[PDB]
């Protein structure tokens, strides 16, 4: 059992809707992500991450300030198992802490939405629907979601 | 050498002056009879920055008393340490203003001020190398706001190139004893930012915060406050009066605190400050001078700093410690509080130690910062103010004696342009 | 019959010199009131009967570090007027002390240089020391030099300047005195040696395991540095070096003389004498990147040339057998037009140790003098730290205002970019 | 190093720290005015893991006060040893929480909480190494249950890898004080499995027990109590303040007794205890001190051990003693009683040896075993608050401060799921 | 010109390496301050004038033994510099000391390996001590040895491991480590030698007749063994044997060189004299079965080869007949494919007695390093003991946190399963 879950990943992360959030997260270095990486720069830490990457922190702040977590992503475990497994490849070099090199931190951001289904699954159940989301319906659902997981 | 002299007007400043002097002599062990009983030999080698020499042995200071009324010298006279005061220094008049400005600046206080700028004249032509003057006034007062701001420009002309300091208090909105506030504080700050080289803002809500808040005494009084005050006012020369790692004078202050000569509004705050029960539990060391002196509720003013970003920041340790320390303790404290300091400027906070500490303190710090946060104080000022004005209430008492409401739209206008063009440096960006 | 001038100027200049002159004394035998209870002639004079005469110059515009020099236990040593105070500081303000108080100053020393001057015969050369991060300790220096250059012509000068740290800074201003200083030291002095804050303490909290260290700390090891650099000239030696062969090996081009020191071993008592401390040890750890006494990393450049200097029992075929391994390392490697880039100095005496001091005494030591292409980096980020300011002429009205012309401050930018596109400009490879 | 700071929160704990205190300071040899005055040099050596050092010499524990009324630390200033807590520790309110845990928990603990964080974060970031922290606190009470559990997950939000201990008195059912009791017995319980990493029960009924029958004195009172749980609490941290032939600090104890993270929950128990009578009859030796180690009266709760299997042991030994002796008592303790271990998991009893017996004593035994006979408290806790919560009974006091019944559905729920969860590997097999 | 470093890691590492440390150092009369008042150069070095250092450090986490070392009467013998000491212990986490904490002091422990190899000329290998229970000591010992096997490649390194014992254990958790370490070192050592505690207690009680033993007699049985292995590198032999001349005696395949030890005579000096003590005598003692070092029956499993050294004025021939004793027995059976399989080595230089010690002085010992099949029986028990809790993944959690990965465990497993199965396919006759 454990070696089929293993087997099991790296095809979503090579997905075209991944890649796009993540190609979306070249754009998150276009802007979003030069946002993030300015939020890393405010952390003296910085010295000990690469220039263009940014610290599990900000990734963290990042989901926290943008209601991926709780909404998308109840667990806040999912989180480290997001940033995880998309630094897994990533060896600690001079004790310095692995930054989002390219994508660890968008990895994170795809173990938060794959882990966890939740408030996006129930976005995306909606929009399926045909139901266009407003912000207010988007936080009401997000709401609900985390009224029934707490 | 490079010594300065104090000049002090009004009841406010005079009663600051009659705890700040007692401060001084305690410091540097002059009885209040004028008698040295200290016991360093440094309390005797720099004492003529504030001290002269008259036979006999005993030591004068060279601060010169003026208001309008008699009776706020008459009573500092016969408080401790106030036989130190030179007799010919004292100066006042018959009538008073009333707390309105334009007695005090243009009938009554212009015909008085020629005989204190004689002593002032007297006492800077003779002193061995001059460093400047500090000045000790209220805004809230009319005599003291009208006298003293017109003596600064009287001094200014004559002496173009040495410093000038000012000690302000400025009317807060939350404890205020004169309904005609507004109007000398308006009239004044006007005339202020054109003057002085350095401006130091204090008020007394601040204090009152403070002294309720950290040090948790029941029933603060003017002693307490006067005292706080004069304690933050020594502490800025205390390396000019004795050695110390890295000395530096006021001038040095100047330089790096100030970026554009406009803008030269600081607010201090002075470190550490605990209560009486609890001045044992606590242990004295750097990073905890250094947590207290950025802490919000320490400044002696209501602004709040974290509304703001610091354009600029100085400290002046005191007591024998480690350089390497205070150094790596001020990147950490700007290193972590990226936010608010501004980044066109890199590497904005100056440091300095002193070898020599407070008597019964180990170690102490005082804190002068230059932040876009003060903007608050002069938005609330001028609200109260136009508030006021476009009903000209009390305006007839101002132009009964010669003037118009045309110094007052000008005052008003030049007031607002500074608020504007301090914030316009708070959005800029690199 | 061979002879050097030390000129010190700015506080740390002074409080280096302190530092360096404890140590010769020390180690030529000579008691801090001068009398002995040949070689002491390269940095003495003898009076005929008794005493010594250090052939140093204090100057400062601040007088309180020279009083304190004038009373401590050295106050018998130096000539009581050689050392030039003035009244007013300079307070940061590089302008001050080359336009406006400076001129009236330099007038003396260059009496006293002159009169020091014309009792040697051997002269060798001049040593200057200068904080770069100060008014008058840069501007002094400037005009000094640019004054000597002239009085004088080919003699040889040395600067050991303290340039500020990466991140870690004192003042707020000093990059703009810092750049116009090497405007005016990049055509006026023969050797540079780079010397800023942060390396060192990190030496001594890695090495000497001090957690709280202060500027003393600092300056011994300076001295140390200086005793190792000028050991050749007044003690026996394998393989001697004079001052003026340093051009001729070490300056590739007359632009290029900036190069930064390095020194071991540095360890303490309590473990020194545990391990052997054999030359082959001492020679990889002095090379190592984390012990440059300048915060650069030498990995990030090629070298030109490698002047180091040993003192004590050191056989020369152990350091040829050291300088074998140190060419046969992968992460160490010179330029291409370069073959061989060694200087090597042997000297018999062991370095001296100063009672309460933190070196313990070794019998085997090493300092190197190395130029490599990677110090671009400290010019790159004071460049970048200036324009950011200059951008939006900050600062600037505090200059201009002394008699410093808009314009001079953009022709030291030319000259570091100038400088910088040299630096790139010999490092490629044919 | 590996210090750890003191915090205790309401009327109980603040009596068990009264009490813990001053056997530290015995121990310690530590006046009640701070000075030192013991004998042995090892007194000394390990003295930064409880007390701070300030000026004078004296030594101050850097323990943190809170309660919701003034007046129990008001009385245990005027207690011995009460001088040595720092007055600015000490923070309280002015209205109490009545025993209602919503109080302590939403509406008042939630604001004055801010200000004790101040001075646990002041503490905190200080010291040298963090360990930890420990907290004494009592289920019983309203203010205490709630304003220290949510202390708990404020701390543990902040220092996620820092270990934290909790010393809880729940209420049983036999001695009973309080008609509340099982409402902010099981909230509390709800949130402290979630954030403590190790908590140890104590309860009433079974320290009246101990007292009655093994000391057989007439008239227990709550100062014995306090002094057996002082000398339970020394003896867990004891090794880390002394040397020893195996130390072992707290969380080298954290490894090895948590199998699964949610199973934290200890009895202890202390050996030895004899009667003042009595006390000449005996002979103090390893097997007499591990037979009534194990003894079922001697634990600190009325659970019964042999009403269940213990998962793991654990034994710190105290004074000097032979190794080969202690581990073959050990094993012969786990070869006669095999029926009530776990046998999944062999060789579970840990054990250590401190060479510094307790004054007075030449040897002693500090007993902390994770055993499933717990169950049987939170069985009962639960019983009594279905009982009362069925008929909604006093919820009306609860539900006035915005909290709801669905927390108290969800805290049964999880209180029986831990029951549950707890007994299910008692009866789990190999 | 034949030199050895030794290393000591952990608690029981540092607490070995004390009681090698008295006896090497009262074996070549050095006094305990370091000072005589050419055999030595083997452990030591000469420093020029006077004291000598051993060529050993000494590695820890938890900083309460080297702070016990360095201040003990062995204070000014080792060099200062070369206990490395760390803050935080592992706490029985391997995980710990292997990934989290270990990583940042290990660059330190390879600096001084390095500097103290440079060193030596004729470097015939490593030692290294170290407790296989605990984290910091199996997480250490395998990051180390680990570097060291690519540091240095061919380079022997031998370890004298302290497995626990078959059902005495002080640790619950110790089999987790105990596997992962003997992992870890598998692939990384050349000789590792069993030292479990059981058996030597065992050996003390029946002969020594000291029915409370602690660590400390232990740990000089330990250092006897060891000096009896080292004996022939400082000592006149008429048939010497060095550390080199071992894998090509003792070690048939790459992966077996796990082997057990055994000395004679153990006897005290009440009733030593009153026989003879022969060399048949102790050469049939050793061979016993309740003579092993480790708890394993030797009766259980063939002989692969026997390496067993002499001492004193032992007579070759004296050897021979009582090899052929040996082999007549009928009790001891050698492999098949081994016809001899004993190695003999003889030195002249009787053990040393330490004073105030158990053993007492006698002119012939022998010490026994032999390799045999048996020793299966310690890791199918370890086996059957890590299944248990591995089944139930408890534990795990402590593990997995400190950033392991969850599959380590399993390989681990399987590792000792294909040593098992070597070692049943290795003992059938062809
Ligand atoms: N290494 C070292 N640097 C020092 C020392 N004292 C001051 N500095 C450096 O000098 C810089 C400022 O110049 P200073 O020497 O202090 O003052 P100055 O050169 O006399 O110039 P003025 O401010 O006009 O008096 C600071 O940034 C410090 O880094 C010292 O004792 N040792
Ligand atoms: N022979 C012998 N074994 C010891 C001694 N001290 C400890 N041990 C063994 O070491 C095992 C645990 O490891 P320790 O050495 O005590 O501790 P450690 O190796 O430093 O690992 P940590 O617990 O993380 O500090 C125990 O099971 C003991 O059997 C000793 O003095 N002699
Ligand atoms: N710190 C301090 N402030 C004072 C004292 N006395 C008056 N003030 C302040 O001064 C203000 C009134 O100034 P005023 O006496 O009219 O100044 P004047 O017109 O120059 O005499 C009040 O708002 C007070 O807050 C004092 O003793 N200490
Ligand atoms: N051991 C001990 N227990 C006490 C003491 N005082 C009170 N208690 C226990 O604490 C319980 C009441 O707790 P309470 O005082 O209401 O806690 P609070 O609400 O935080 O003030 C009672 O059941 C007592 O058994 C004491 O001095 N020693
Ligand atoms: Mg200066
Ligand atoms: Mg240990």
């Amino acid at each position: 059992i454990e070696k089929v879950s293993n087997v099991k990943i790296k095809e979503l992360f090579q997905k075209d809707d991944v890649q796009s959030v993540y190609k979306t997260n070249e754009f998150k270095l276009s802007q979003l992500f030069f946002y993030l990486k300015k939020y890393t720069y405010r952390e003296i830490s910085r010295q000990n991450i690469a220039d263009n990457e940014i610290s599990y922190k900000t990734f963290n702040w990042f989901c926290y300030r943008f209601n991926i977590y709780p909404e998308i992503i109840s667990n806040p475990k999912d989180i480290l198992l997001i940033y995880r497994s998309v630094t897994r490849n990533k060896q600690v070099i001079d004790h310095k802490p692995i930054g989002l090199s390219e994508e660890e931190f968008k990895e994170a951001m795809l173990r938060i939405s794959i882990k966890g289904k939740k408030i996006f699954n129930k976005f995306s159940e909606q929009l399926q629907k045909g139901i266009n989301l407003n912000e207010s319906e988007m936080a009401k659902i997000a709401d609900d979601e985390n009224k029934e997981s707490n | 050498m490079r010594e300065i002299v104090h000049i002090q007007g009004g009841q406010c400043g005079n009663q600051i002056g009659a705890k700040f002097w007692e401060v001084i002599s305690d410091e540097h062990g002059i009885d209040p009879t004028g008698t040295y009983h200290g016991d360093s030999d440094l309390q005797l080698e720099r004492i003529n920055v504030y001290y002269n020499e008259a036979t006999g042995g005993r030591y004068v200071p060279r601060a010169i008393l003026m208001d309008l009324e008699p009776g706020t010298m008459d009573s500092v006279r016969a408080g401790p340490f106030g036989q130190l005061f030179r007799p010919d220094n004292f100066v006042f008049g018959q009538t008073g203003a009333g707390n309105n400005w334009a007695k005090g600046h243009y009938t009554e206080g212009a015909e008085l001020i020629d005989s204190v700028l004689d002593v002032v004249r007297k006492e800077a032509e003779g002193c061995d190398c001059l460093q400047g003057f500090q000045i000790t006034h209220s805004l809230g007062g009319g005599t003291g706001s009208g006298m003293g701001t017109l003596l600064i420009s009287k001094v200014r002309e004559e002496y173009p190139d040495r410093i000038m300091e000012t000690f302000s208090v400025v009317p807060s909105p939350k404890v205020s004893d004169t309904v005609v506030e507004p109007y000398n504080a308006t009239l004044s700050v006007h005339q202020l930012v054109e003057n002085a080289d350095e401006c130091m803002v204090i008020d007394n809500e601040a204090l009152y915060d403070i002294c309720f808040r950290t040090l948790k005494l029941t029933t603060p009084t003017y002693g307490d406050l006067n005292h706080l005050v004069s304690a933050a006012m020594s502490g800025v020369t205390c390396c000019l009066r004795f050695p110390g790692q890295l000395n530096s004078d006021l001038r040095k202050l100047a330089v790096n605190l100030i970026p554009f000569p406009r803008l030269h509004f600081f607010m201090i705050g002075f470190a550490p400050l605990t209560s009486r029960g609890s001045q044992q539990y606590r242990a004295l060391t750097v990073p905890e001078l250094t947590q207290q002196m950025f802490d919000a509720k320490n400044m002696m003013c209501a602004a709040d700093p974290r509304h703001g970003r610091y354009l600029t920041a100085s400290a002046l340790f005191r007591g024998r410690m480690s350089t390497k320390e205070v150094d790596e303790q001020m990147l950490n404290v700007q290193n972590k509080n990226s936010s608010y300091f501004v980044e066109w400027i890199p590497n904005n906070i100056k440091s300095s130690i002193c070898d020599i500490p407070p008597k019964g303190l180990k170690m102490a710090v005082t804190f002068v910062g230059n932040s876009t946060a003060i903007q608050e104080m002069f938005k609330r000022v001028a609200e109260q103010f136009t508030a006021m004005f476009r009903r000209k209430a009390f305006l007839h008492w101002y132009t009964g004696e010669g003037m118009d409401e045309m110094e007052f739209t000008e005052a008003e206008s030049n007031m607002n342009d500074l608020v504007s063009e301090y914030q316009q440096y708070q959005d800029a960006t690199a | 019959m061979r002879e050097v001038i030390s000129i010190h100027v700015g506080q740390g200049g002074i409080q280096v010199g302190n530092a360096c002159w404890e140590l010769f004394c020390l180690e030529h035998g000579i008691q801090p009131d001068g009398q002995m209870p040949d070689a002491f002639n390269t940095f003495f004079s003898e009076t005929g009967a008794g005493k010594h005469v250090p052939r140093a110059v204090f100057l400062d515009l601040e007088p309180t570090v020279i009083d304190e020099v004038r009373t401590g236990t050295y106050r018998q040593l130096f000539h009581p007027e050689q050392l030039i105070s003035g009244k007013e500081d300079a307070a940061n303000n590089f302008a001050r002390g080359h336009y406006t108080i400076g001129k009236e100053i330099v007038d003396l020393c260059l009496d006293r240089i002159r009169k020091l001057a014309d009792n040697c015969t051997g002269l060798q050369g001049f040593l200057v020391f200068n904080s770069v991060g100060g008014g008058t300790g840069s501007g002094l220096g400037s005009l000094l030099l640019e004054r000597l250059s002239v009085d004088y012509g080919k003699k040889s000068k040395l600067g050991f300047t303290i340039y500020p740290s990466p991140q870690v800074s004192t003042a707020v201003v000093e990059p703009y005195n810092s750049i116009l200083s090497t405007h005016s030291l990049l055509e006026h002095t023969d050797v540079a040696v780079m010397l800023d804050n942060e390396a060192i303490y990190d030496i001594c909290r890695r090495n000497l395991d001090i957690e709280r260290p202060t500027y003393t700390n600092l300056n011994r090891l300076i001295a140390q540095v200086i005793s190792s650099l000028t050991a050749s000239l007044r003690f026996d030696g394998a393989l001697n070096v004079d001052i003026t062969e340093f051009q001729t090996n070490l300056v590739p081009y007359p632009r290029i003389h900036f190069m930064l020191s390095s020194y071991a071993p540095i360890i303490s008592a309590e473990k020194a004498y545990h391990e052997q401390l054999s030359v082959a040890e001492i020679t990889n750890s002095a090379f190592e990147p984390a012990n440059m006494m300048a915060k650069c990393d030498p990995r990030h450049g090629k070298y030109m040339a490698c002047s180091m200097m040993y003192r004590g029992d050191v056989v020369p075929k152990d350091v040829n057998a050291s300088i074998a391994t140190i060419k046969t390392k992968r992460t160490i490697q010179f330029v291409d037009w370069c073959p061989t880039g060694f200087k090597v100095g042997i000297n018999y005496q062991p370095p001296t140790v100063v009672p309460g001091g933190d070196l313990a005494k070794v019998m085997r030591a090493v300092c190197m003098i190395s130029n490599s292409t990677a110090i671009a980096e400290v010019f790159s980020r004071l460049d970048h730290k200036f324009d950011l300011m200059y951008a939006k002429r900050a600062f600037v009205h505090w200059y201009v205002g002394e008699g410093m012309e808009e314009g001079e401050f953009s022709e030291a930018r030319e000259d570091l970019a100038a400088l910088e596109k040299d630096y790139e400009e010999v490092g490629i490879e044919t």
